[PDB]
Order: structure tokens, then C-alpha cells, then sequence
DNA sequence: ATCGATGTATATATCTGACACGTGCCTGGAGACTAGGGAGTAATCCCCTTGGCGGTTAAAACGCGGGGGACAGCGCGTACGTGCGTTTAAGCGGTGCTAGAGCTGTCTACGACCAATTGAGCGGCCT
DNA sequence: AGGCCGCTCAATTGGTCGTAGACAGCTCTAGCACCGCTTAAACGCACGTACGCGCTGTCCCCCGCGTTTTAACCGCCAAGGGGATTACTCCCTAGTCTCCAGGCACGTGTCAGATATATACATCGAT
């Protein structure tokens, strides 16, 4: 569930991004776009994998995925 | 080896056959292989450098992700040609915005 | 096996050169490679395009030296523009 | 003693604008992450290093999102963020039209 | 004699400048600007007509877009007026340098 | 002839009807500048690549194909004057 | 039923795709399937587009198309915006609105 | 010399579309634009899929993955569909 | 709030410059055939993914008290919009000239294919 | 992770052949420059008013601290699915020659829409 992204967890996230005070409603809106983001990012990735004729999610598809959208990503076998 | 013939650190062979299998162009001309070559080492002693001078800034002895991300960042160059590239475990640079230092 | 081909023993050894006392991960050799294989795509990709627009069927010096022209920022691009010239020409002096 | 608030907070963006460890536990994660997979595909398996580079994918873009919905907060003369900063950051980087 | 209360006249060229497809900036004085750049770079430079025209295509539409977003910047701080800090937070976020 | 600060022949009322084009309602005295100061970065970024793309075809004039393609490099893709 | 476009039932040409595929430097080889594929594909989104473009033209009481119906006919539609939302078209000009709080109260 | 164009594929399809209609010389040119553009989009995605899987072919499935990533919700559905048709009367026949 | 000033879409002539139909012809696509190698198919091995058990303990959840910050309201003064008269130079329509993009012919030097050889680099274990 | 052992497979060398392109000539389209003329648009000025900006008060809702709880992380064990590799063969695509018709360049007729302009109607603003 999308809940398992805590508060706390969000407010570190935001601590790295220099945001001093938060309002109460940014939780929602926070889980929102996340849960957005990676609806995306998974169906491309399931639609790489599913053109190789395999049943295993690689790392090499999330990076071909990530690549797609102009989020290249460096460290994991690019 | 063809290499040495041009001074390089970096395979010229190598760089050679990915150009010819790759799907670029129908044929290859002799010297593409050894200025790509030169080109990217150049690249990647800059790099290495740059690194090198943070992780000793740091006092450490190797170099970890940390380092290449304050390298890249801290170059203006590199910045932008790394724009919109993540490099895992990174992490970001320490700025907070002047109206939110305390008073 | 899987024969995997890697940049670890060429990075090694210009980092050895431009530090002798000084070590690298295995995460930061990962990161290295794949920043090697994103700039050999680009300006190999570019290079290829601008052969085809001018009705080319061959990727000469020539190309390479005008996508790195385009591709690089203006002071890397001068530099790395020098280093290419400096080693084609050394590779063709000698024999 | 009592802090007098805004201090803490400080604290913690020194504290971890310092750090390259992920922020979200790993387990929750990992069960989002399938549960939204099993809308395209039943029965699907997942390498570990796949889940690890969509955690790291996911906290670069929160990140970078939370940055720019701070500077939309500072520019209406405010200190904190509120949905409409996000709205505003997410509408001029062109994502939500 | 007679006066409109203001507002209403820029409403109006606005509803006129949105209803056409015209060019909005003169041409000589374009031409003219685009030729000193180019100077710059290389020495004895020609060019053709419809160069200059792409250009100019180029450059109107993205003025447009920029103005639209520094419009929604006003718009957030609770103003009408534009002003060069909209246009500078409108460029920051786009991510252009 | 030699051709210098023609950047000010993008008069006021030009960037009034841009702005109008936009939605704009009201302007401040200080756009102007601003204005010209992004359209010439932007003009300057164009440009060179255009010049490059003209001068390894070892050409002396720009064509519209050149402006088209260096469009295409910072994804700007433009519809109507050749593909 | 010579041509291989009379054969699929399609209008685009068939061959003249295989022959830029060809000579495109995208493979090594090109299947006997991918021309036919594409041409169909190829001219669904053109129908698709032309069908909206005649639509907003007949709109203004007007025959011929011009670059304002197909600038029109792009923008209000949502998923030939998102496809094409990074296109610049010449002498398209913009969509007509104005926001709420410029309006006279 | 000749120069290729789409022009007269153009005013077939907008004859079968709106019998009744014309079109202009600018309005042509921008099809010729986005028939250009779109070719190469799919071209390229093919040819890196292709490249992904260590192929050297290009075939069908290639090109209906390829649209299958590139083209939006109901506009890749019936794109995919619509190839599928004319592969199946292409081989039929 | 009737009414006066000003802006706006409309009906029509006209007049044109561009849309659309015709014809010749050449260059590229359709048809038949052969020959080799890419990939479709089936088997085998073992790596790595999924599942379950119990511990300690780190972190999330709850509640409360208090102050810092968001927001509405008030008042003032400066900077922008509107309209009018004057100055400027852009756009139009010709002319003439010539530089350079473009096509043709050839012949020269350069890259692909192939046979044989070797040592450079990837795989695996160590400190 | 730096270093060393093993070897095997891709890089090195050399020769032949076919052709991509470098160069030279020549034709001709289109870019550049000049002249005058009409008027459309930019410049400058003055006034008024509406909105940007500072200040103040209130109330609320975020933060920090302490307690209880809950489920994440860790270590160990069991089992099997499916990813990676290997061998065989077959059928699908490339390359070649022949021939022919679809599409491009040039030519031309005529008609849908851009101007000029008078007008009913919409809309805004002062007394």
C-alpha cells in the first residue's frame, strides 16, 4: 500500500531538499505523484521485459526505462 | 599494437570493431578510432582528477560515489554536460537558502 | 561464463597515472564505466548523423572532430579537440 | 532544554544534506512497488538491484521536486510549502498540464 | 470627451493578439540582429530567406511560452503585474541557465 | 557594413504584443531588458551551432535546413520548412 | 493488385518504406513485415489528424486547410498534445484563453 | 534533379477522409514534417530494441513494441490494431 | 439607470494569385531465382529468487502544551495605462550584378575481406 | 580491491580489388545592393487612478518532548523456477537481372478568400 511511505520518511526527503517548515497536506500530494512517477517507470520497464520473452524484472530494463524519460542513471551495469 | 603507435592508454582495437559493428555508417576511416580514443581518456583523466583532488580533500584514501558527485558538481563544465544524470549514492551538495539561515 | 567487456584496466591505469597513491571502489569503477559508454554513444551517434545529412557513406576524423565540437562545452571541446589532433597526427607519423 | 522551533530543523537539513543513505524503508517499497507491477503483469519476478535502482530513481525525483517547491514557497513570501507550490513547480517543468 | 477605464483595451488587444497568426516583431530590424550575431563566428556569412524566417518563427513562439509561464508566476505571489523575478523563477525552474 | 547594438530595434511595443499573445494584463517598466537579454542568449545559442552545421559542409551560406537541424539538437523541433 | 500497398489494402507506398529502411543504417537486415506494419501505422495517425484538422475548419465556414485548423485540431485534442507537445508549428499561432482572475468583477 | 514528398498519399487519405475539402501548400508541408519525424521516432526505437537483444533483424514485433512505448493509450491501441490488420491481409493475400 | 462614444462581426463586389487537373518520360519498384547464415527449437545445468522461522530494537504512532507564522484589513503613494500629435523608417516595386550552390566526368587513393599469428585482457582466487 | 595466474579469442600484418570521393569545368538560380515613395507604426508628453507595498492584530496549527508499540532488519535454512548455454537445421533475406508504370517537372485555367467599406449590434462609462 501506498501508505507505507510514512511521514517521518517524507519529511526527510523534504529536510534534503532544504524545506524548513511543512505544512499538514503535503502527504497526500507527496504520495500522489510518487505513486504517479512509478506507474510509469514500471510500465515501461514491464513493457521491456516483456518484449525479451522473460518473466524476471532487470536492473538493464529500469535502466533502459529511466533512460527513456531523460533520467539516465549511472552505477547499475549502464 | 596501435595503441602504443599513438601514445594512448585507452584500446584504439576495441574502439575500432564497436565503431564497424555498431550501425553507424557503411564504412569506417582509418583515423576515427584514435582521436574517439584520445578523446575519451582525456575525458576520464579529467575526471579522475577531479575526484582524486576531493576524496584527498575529505581525507580518504580511494575514491567512493560521494567524490565523483562533488567533482561533477563542483565543475561548471561537467555540470552541465552531466545535467541530467544521477549518479547512485551521490547524494547532493550542502546549500540552504539565505532567508531560511537563522537569525 | 558471460564474457562481459569492461573500461576497468584503462581507467586503472590513468587514474595510476594521474595518482600514483591513491585507490578506487568498485562502485565508483561501475559509475566510470558507464560515464565512458554515455559519451561513446553520443558522439558516435551524432557523428553518424552528421555523415548522413551531407550525403556521406563513410565516418571520417572529420565527423568525429565536429560532433565533439558539438557536443562538448567550449574550453572541453578546444582541449579534447587538441588531444585528438595531437595523438591522429602522432599515429600517423609513425608506422 | 526547549528549542525554540526552526533550530531542529536546521539540524536535520545539516545532518542530511551531509548523508547518501536512502530515506524510505526498503520492505514498504518493495510491496508498492509489486503491487503497482501487478496491474501489467501477473506472477512477475524482480531482481533485488531492480527495486534498488527504482529506490534511487524515486528519491533523486522527490528530491529535486521538494527543491523546486521550496524556491515556488520563497518566491509567494513564505516560509512553508503548501500543495499549491507543488502544483505551480510540477505545471512549469511541464509534467502536469 | 470619452475614456475607457483602464483594463479594458488590454483585454482587448488580448482577445485580438490570440485570435491571429500574424508575425509580431518587424523584419528588417530582425534580419539585422540575426546577421550581427552571426558575425561574430564566422567572417562573410549568407544566408537564405527562409533561414532568417525559421528563426524568427522560433524565437516568437518561444517568447510566448516564456510569457505564459512568468504570467502564472505573477499570478501565484497574488499580483497583475509582471515583473523580472517571475521571468528569473520561470527560467530557474525550467532548468536554463 | 559593420552592424552594432541592433538589439534595441526590438522595440517596446513588440514585446507588448508578445506579452499580450500570452495572456499578459498588465507589464512592468523593467521587461524590456530582460527580455532582450534572454532572446539574445537565445539567439546566440542558436546561431552557432547553424554556423557549424554550415561550415563542415565546407558552404559559405546558411540554409534553412542547418537553423532546422540545430533546432532539433536542443529539442525544439519546428513543422514547416523542410524534414 | 501489383503493388504491394494494393496487396495490404493500405495507401501509403510499401516500398519506397522498405527502401528507406534499408538505406536508414537502422539494422543489418529489414523483415519482409515491418514495411507493411508501418505504412499502416504511418497512415492511421495522418487520417487521424486530417480528420480533426477538416472538422475545425469547417468550423470558420472555410474549404481549404490552413496551419491555424492543424495547430487547433492538434491542441484540443489530448493525446495529439501529449504526442506532439514539444512541436513548434509556423504561423499556428496560439489557443485562445484568458485566466479567471484577469477577468472584470 | 527529383525531390520525394508524401504530397499526393496526403490528398488520397483526405479525399477518403473529407471528400469535400481542401488543403494548402503550407498546411502540406507540416504533413510532410510530421510524417518525417514520426518515421524516424519508430525507426530508432526499433533499431535499438533490436540492438538490446544482440538482433539483426528488424522485424514486425520490433515495430509493434516500438509503437507500443512511443504512442499514447487509445492511440497506440489502435495503431497496433490497425497494423495487425493490414500484416494479416498482406500475408493472406 | 437611458444614452452617447467607440469597437465588432457582418453582406457584398472584385480581383487576384494560388489550387488543382493534364501530359511526357525516366528512374525506381515489382517479379523470378539462387545461396548462405540467422534464429527457431529442444536439452541441460545450476544460480538466484521466493518462502518461512524467531530476536532485539529502531523507528513509527499518539498526545499535549505553546508560540511562531499565515492571513485579513487599512491606508498611501508611485508607476502604469490611455489618448493625441509628431517624427521615422519599414515595406513595396522595380532594376542590375555576380558569387556560389549544383551537376557532370574521371581517375586516384583508400577501406573491406580474408588467411595466419599472437599476446592483452577477462575470469577466478588471495591478503 | 590491488595483485597474479591461464589461456583463448580478438587485435596485428599483409595483399588484392572495387569504388567513394577529390578535383576541375561550366551553367545558372538566388542573394545582395540601390533608388524613390507612401504611409504605417514608433516616440514623446501629460494626467489620473488603481494596484503594489508596508504595518498591525488575531487565531490556528505546526513543532518539540516523552511514552508505548510494532514491525523492519538480521541470520539461518529449504526448494525449485527459469535464466544462460549448447547443438542442429531450415527457411528467410540479400544480391542479381529484366522490365515496366507510378510519380515528378512543367503548363495552364479559374475560383475561394483577402480588401475596401457602410452598417446593425454589443459593450462600456458619465451624469
Amino acid at each position: 500500500n501506498i501508505q507505507g511511505i510514512t511521514k517521518p520518511a517524507i519529511r526527510r526527503l523534504a529536510r534534503r531538499g532544504g524545506v524548513k517548515r511543512i505544512s499538514g497536506l503535503i502527504y497526500e500530494e507527496t504520495r500522489g505523484v510518487l505513486k504517479v512517477f512509478l506507474e510509469n517507470v514500471i510500465r515501461d520497464a514491464v513493457t521491456y521485459t516483456e518484449h525479451a520473452k522473460r518473466k524476471t524484472v532487470t536492473a538493464m530494463d529500469v535502466v533502459y526505462a529511466l533512460k527513456r524519460q531523460g533520467r539516465t542513471l549511472y552505477g547499475f551495469g549502464g | 599494437t596501435r595503441s602504443s603507435r599513438a601514445g594512448l592508454q585507452f584500446p584504439v582495437g576495441r574502439v575500432h570493431r564497436l565503431l564497424r559493428k555498431g550501425n553507424y555508417a557503411e564504412r569506417v576511416g582509418a583515423g576515427a578510432p584514435v582521436y574517439l580514443a584520445a578523446v575519451l581518456e582525456y575525458l576520464t583523466a579529467e575526471i579522475l582528477e577531479l575526484a582524486g583532488n576531493a576524496a584527498r580533500d575529505n581525507k580518504k584514501t580511494r575514491i567512493i560515489p560521494r567524490h565523483l558527485q562533488l567533482a561533477v558538481r563542483n565543475d561548471e563544465e561537467l555540470n552541465k554536460l552531466l545535467g541530467r544524470v544521477t549518479i547512485a549514492q551521490g547524494g547532493v551538495l550542502p546549500n540552504i537558502q539565505s532567508v531560511l539561515l537563522p537569525k | 561464463k558471460t564474457r562481459k567487456e569492461s573500461y576497468a584496466i584503462y581507467v586503472y591505469k590513468v587514474l595510476k597515472q594521474v595518482h600514483p597513491d591513491t585507490g578506487i571502489s568498485s562502485k565508483a569503477m561501475s559509475i566510470m564505466n558507464s560515464f565512458v559508454n554515455d559519451v561513446f554513444e553520443r558522439i558516435a551517434g551524432e557523428a553518424s548523423r552528421l555523415a548522413h545529412y551531407n550525403k556521406r557513406s563513410t565516418i571520417t576524423s572529420r565527423e568525429i572532430q565536429t560532433a565533439v565540437r558539438l557536443l562538448l562545452p567550449g574550453e572541453l571541446a578546444k582541449h579534447a579537440v587538441s588531444e585528438g589532433t595531437k595523438a591522429v597526427t602522432k599515429y600517423t607519423s609513425a608506422k | 532544554h526547549r528549542y525554540r522551533p526552526g533550530t531542529v530543523a536546521l539540524r536535520e537539513i545539516r545532518r542530511y544534506q551531509k548523508s547518501t543513505e536512502l530515506l524510505i524503508r526498503k520492505l514498504p517499497f518493495q510491496r508498492l512497488v509489486r503491487e503497482i507491477a501487478q496491474d501489467f503483469k501477473t506472477d512477475l519476478r524482480f531482481q533485488s538491484s531492480a527495486v534498488m535502482a527504482l529506490q534511487e530513481a524515486s528519491e533523486a525525483y522527490l528530491v529535486a521536486l521538494f527543491e523546486d517547491t521550496n524556491l515556488c514557497a520563497i518566491h509567494a513570501k513564505r516560509v512553508t510549502i503548501m500543495p499549491k507550490d507543488i502544483q505551480l513547480a510540477r505545471r512549469i517543468r511541464g509534467e502536469r498540464a
